[PDB]
């Protein structure tokens, strides 16, 4: 994954290397910007079910014809609403992760790797994604560099679609 | 590879849930101590060569069939391999004892190393001994209270002899 | 070049990606380790002229031979003693370089690359060097994070010799 | 590459000296405002997209010869190529932002640049007006006063336009 | 460029072969296909103003929602209007193209290779088109081998959006 | 390797035999019926992506622990790898129609498959599923009496129908 | 196996591609060429034991000194007007395959491949089976696309041979 | 690359237009002629090895300097990359007549020939005679009234000593 | 691979000893004798061709069911193969021979095989037939007194016949 | 390994070549050489013990600092003393295999490859070894050409220490 | 070009290394040979016409119809009996030329690479030039090493035709 | 590559000519001194170390601009990369001096040597000051009448210089 300790790591060893002062330095960083990030997941975590919510109310508002149209690729009906609903879960729970991780590794492996592949064969439209996402963004309540790295990670994800 | 964080939140994605608060606290209660493993890290990393050529001039001296003519540790290329052995074995400990996990060591270094030394026809039951030894020294250069601030570092010496005993039982 | 910020962009580069939070962890963690740092290098600086000379005092001590030896290797005479004084100097030089860098790169770059050939081609033995390497480490007064970072170079150094 | 600190050790290295004070506390002041230094790749990076697409979308609008058929610019392959480049040279104007120093910009992305659009027939003057867009955007993305605490960013905020500077003068 | 006879010949290339019976029957098929081909490339041509109107209409009429919203990738505004027309002209162009050259060659060089990236940069959904292109497909009028080979390219085009 | 004419050449060749009439009269009959052959490849290949994600939609609807968070189809990657294999299949299918042999269904595809997706950890019995599925929707495809020159197709049909199974039996 | 159809397939193979119109031209233009390739293998097999002991003979006249010289590679024998008269089968056999699968596939694989080892280390001269070669070719009787079809053949043999 | 069909349409792609229907009417008129376009690709390609041969010695019998020994066709291993050399150039001759184009004769094979042959110090002009003979050859056995339906093929006949001139005229 | 020498060399430096002066005497009794070995060499290389051909020749008369149509040796492709491998155990025979040790002959030739010869469906013991002819048809050449200082050569002989029988049942 | 006799195979094995006259000089000069090679290797043989002791005490001489200065890496007891005498021996004895062999080989094969590692990690002065073998280029009383190649592998040992 | 001396330094440097006492023992084994060799080469130079012309007459006794038979390929006038004189002075040239050379290499360069090319495509049989150097073999009248090395050369070239 | 051998052998070849007798006595003449030419081999080999050494050294001492701090010798990598060129050029001298002929030294070594330093913007006129320091050691290494056979060697001695100046006038 992308992580600044498996990082350290797998360029050290790349290189055949013990760690030096770089990689600690690398790691000095991460574990204070842990203190942040672990409890912004943990405040992201409490707030699931709502955000999640919101957003999926938010991109129907914003995309109407999602909760109408026939087809296997819309939330016309209770199976798409649920599926709609479990990705921006998806969604929610990677940004967690990555805070978790202090990187974007976790959403590189499990989400954004073949998301492109993903979008186009089911015909999903990233802009819903990045609705629900630009929701989350603007209700998480966050603040510091809490919500400034959950921000980046939305904003990668955001980036990861457009 | 994973480490103390990524470890988690995979074990939680394969599940399909975020961590539990109780699962992050156990985190936070690893960064809170981590000056002391980036400690032990450069530490170890400081007398890796002292380290690695006591623990093998010992087990030369134990085992000296090894050196011996037709030993599996004459010549200096087959000693060079020996030595680099060694120094594999404890980089990718300090690389677990940096990442605060394991996986490193096993999936890169230890996972298919004894059927290695299998087909050389390695003594990998003195290569342990080696880790062993390597392990004594290193977790004695931890525990020094010269030029540092003192505390509480039991814990962490606990984690590094499961790593170092990791490798150890992997080739034995 | 190993440092963290070079590191960090290298990384990012050979993936083909832009800086994510992990390289900007790298840096934080680069730039709160900087401000001991420099002040170490800068200390180490202002204490060039006794280390270098009570290196040179100690290795002369360690090894009396190298004064009393014919040969050009040897520093019997003015030349070599001036010789060794400069290498010295050099190690000295490359140590407070890599406080400043925030890694290993400078010495790597501008000593340890090629450090066996040159050694072994004008035979130089690594002792002489590890023993003013050694002395070093154990009058130059630093204290704090210096200290341990401007150590962690100079047993860098001395595991580059064994 | 060169970051902000090798560059100046480099420069020593080959006068043989050490770093002045000057010159440490000069890296010191550079230290103390890399807070700044950080919101600003962090907010270029949170944005690539919409500047490389705004950018690309205006530069489009005002020289619709470049899409037009037979156009450097027509077909989605070379469409793609073209996004692509501005991508690539914003990113690397990033690293340099982050670096603190121009020289990973300079050796990898701009050096040689003029004469490959040179022999591709692309408008390399049209490039420039691509890289001014996005350097305008950028700029005003990272001085958004919104989300962040105020200070002043004056003096980064005017390395950032030197490299976008370097950036454009590099193809025109 | 895949055509027939490029293809014949840059095979028999690649193994540093003359041309032999095999590579002769693959030219024989494609000027028997060129037939009715190139009428068909004929047809389209004369129709392309109307098919072009058509498909854009038919588009607009399966979401509604791309001429109300406001954005440069929607067509609320004159200027996506003719953005949209211009992208279906350039689609039917290629198919004449490929009814041209007996082969999908024009279409992937001139607009297959990156479409994905230009959809997703510009946001534009790929549904669109193919709503254009399957009402292409059914108002074109050809008929006999001539629609069979227009057709192949017209879900080839489709297959290349989903 | 095989067409429908060279694996009877092969077979020829190996007794040192010349084709006999009966052999060639097949081999005739066959060519009567080409463009029935080019006409499904046609419509199975015009029809690939939709076969396909029909077919995945389908097998994930009857087999959600797939798409569960652990499922090996879970993850966009495993998605990703999971809709092409099935595309894949599909495309060396197609293939077999198209040379009138399975030759290349079995040597460039199928061959060690199952032992691939035994070390992946992949249920190969979820794959021949999807095959199924997506030899069911071609099979619909191919038959479809709309825009065609109507005539019996049944022995082409049932000969694409075995490609399929070889393909859901080399899996599982 | 150089033919049509597998060349097409491996060409439409080694681009991880679904055949298009441009395989299926190949293909046509096989089928349409089978019909006369069928039906000349037919004939040639019906005509084999005449052509070849015509072959057999238009050899011994052209080159007489193949049936006095004494010596393991030639026909003064028995032995070696068998060895003749099989190895002109085998050609004859080759070219019918040729026209079954539509190109030089089984000719190449079965024959062609290592001709020249054989004919060096066993002393056979290639003009002798040239010259058989080119008798087959003017006593085979076929007419149309069927005669130009095996001539290619033929001519493919005499050239794999000069 | 370009045949008779594509070259067209790339130029009418940067005019962003589509065929005409006289460019169409005289692609037909290419297509109502392909049988002997391909009748001489078959006649040529079977005469290869004697055309190439006979140009050879002809050459060599005009030009006897170039086998004398220190002649650049002396010794076997320049001989048979002479031979070879004319076998290519034929080869993309033909690869020229069955595109209908000479794109490919100009872009894999003439481009670059020349400076070879000089750096090399082969005489391109032997080299341009060779292709002239072989030329002559080649044409006087596309026309052969024997064994075949009679007809005007003039046109194929000129475009064919068009690619011939072709390279005789880059070689030297 | 070893040489007689450095055979001698590894089984003396496994006990870390130095060559006994019996040893170093042996060598110099084969030092003695070399101009033989040589002789051998040059007299078995100087008839490869007619060695293995008529080896071949001879063993396809035998065995008529090789080359007969489906035969192993049918097809020149595979009586290529045959010949060249035939040729092949010739030539590590020599090397061999050269070499005064085995283990060329061993390692880089007959090891594994009869197991490709399995796979392959090759009879290993015609193999070994045809080996066994070379060998024959070797020694003969090797004994022929004419053009030759007369002497004793029969240990060489031995020998070879060794390395011949050598390949010969490593085939089987 | 370095020799005249399988590098002569080797080169013509890498060609896939069979031997001729000039693997047969190889040969030649192989065993014009042993005549000599081998008696300087039984030579030097029956005067090991003398050579070795003489050396020993030769670096001894040179350097007297190795037999007082503490540490395991010198000879200022029995045990280090012993591991003198012992690499001293080895080093001879590889003297031996090489004029046994006709070739560095041996040499190369059990000591060069990774005697920079050994020396470098055990602390094992080079110079020491040199010295060792200039005494015993010295006094290994040697002749003719026996006594050239003999010292030919001394020399390369030499430059392999420096 | 395959010599000792060439191929002992190649060897050398496909290796990065000195010459050592192998190349040494190549170099003693080519020049012992060359006093032979030369020799050799000088002597076959004075028996160029009549080992030549008897060649020539031996091969046309063997195969009388390459002087009967009409055909640029045959020596049926003087056009043809010069072409084949004057390749046999080639072949007897290289063996001087390989005498001289100690090795093949001369043969291989000027010869042997493109000779099956050559005689396949100037329908040109290897059995004649085989029996010209069978003749030269025969009645060349060398002794000692000059006649072995001579011959080695003679039926390499006589092995390369078959 | 050519030795002295193979150089007047292509020289002849070229000519259609064998060679004439005096160019045979010539080379028989080079034959008869082989022996010191092998001695000078061995001789400059063995000193190879010292040679290069004493050579930098004393190039060091006279040019300090080289090694102080910015010069092109500075730091232990580019010091040992000069070190190295020093020793390729005198191994490859070497095989100059052994193969009887410079060829080796000229396309292997000198060629494009120059135009590389000039782009390293490395001092070659220095590297000639380097190999004209190692020459004459090399030619007092030869000259040593110790431990040798008393004979002439001034020839060889030049022959040797004209290699040493080969090498010098392509870098300078
Ligand atoms: C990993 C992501 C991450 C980043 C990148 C980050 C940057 C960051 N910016 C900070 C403050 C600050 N950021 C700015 C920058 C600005 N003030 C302005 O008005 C404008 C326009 C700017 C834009 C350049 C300033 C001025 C300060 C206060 C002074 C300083 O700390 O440098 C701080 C220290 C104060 C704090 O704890 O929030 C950090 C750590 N924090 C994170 O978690």
């Amino acid at each position: 994954m992308k992580t600044p300790l498996t990082e350290a790591v797998s360029v050290a060893d790349s290189q055949g290397r013990f760690l030096s002062s770089t990689e600690i330095q690398v790691a000095f960083g991460r574990f204070r910007q842990a203190k942040a990030g672990l409890e912004a997941a943990k405040a992201l975590t409490s707030k699931a079910d709502s955000l999640i919510s919101g957003a999926a109310q938010a991109v129907y508002n914003k995309f109407p014809y999602t909760t109408q149209m026939q087809g296997p690729n819309y939330a016309a009906d209770q199976r798409g609403k649920d599926k709609c609903a479990r990705d921006i879960g998806y969604y929610l729970r990677m940004v967690t992760y990555c805070l978790i991780a202090g990187g974007t590794g976790p959403m590189d492996e499990y989400l954004i790797a073949g998301i492109d592949e993903i979008n186009r064969t089911f015909e999903l439209s990233p802009s819903w994604y990045i609705e629900a996402l630009k929701y989350i963004k603007a209700n998480h309540g966050l603040s510091g560099d809490a919500a400034v790295e959950a921000n980046s990670y939305l904003d990668y994800a955001i980036n990861a679609l457009s | 590879m994973f480490d103390a964080f990524t470890k988690v939140v995979s074990q939680a994605d394969t599940r399909g849930e975020m961590l539990s608060t109780a699962q992050i606290d156990a985190l936070s209660q690893m960064v809170a101590e981590s000056n002391k493993r980036l400690d032990v890290v450069n530490r170890i990393t400081s007398n890796a060569s002292t380290i690695v050529s006591n623990a093998a001039r010992s087990l030369f001296a134990e085992q000296p069939q090894l050196i011996a003519p037709g030993g599996n540790a004459y010549t200096s290329t087959r000693m060079a391999a020996c030595l680099r052995d060694m120094e594999i074995i404890l980089r990718y400990v300090t690389y677990a004892v940096f990442a605060g996990d394991a996986s490193v060591l096993e999936d890169r270094c230890l996972n298919g190393l004894r059927e290695t030394y299998l087909a050389l026809g390695t003594p990998g039951s003195s290569v342990a001994v080696g880790v062993g030894k390597m392990k004594e020294a290193a977790l004695a250069i931890v525990n020094d209270p010269a030029g540092i601030t003192p505390g509480d570092c039991s814990a962490l010496a606990s984690e590094i002899a499961s790593y170092f005993d990791r490798a150890c039982a992997a080739v034995s």
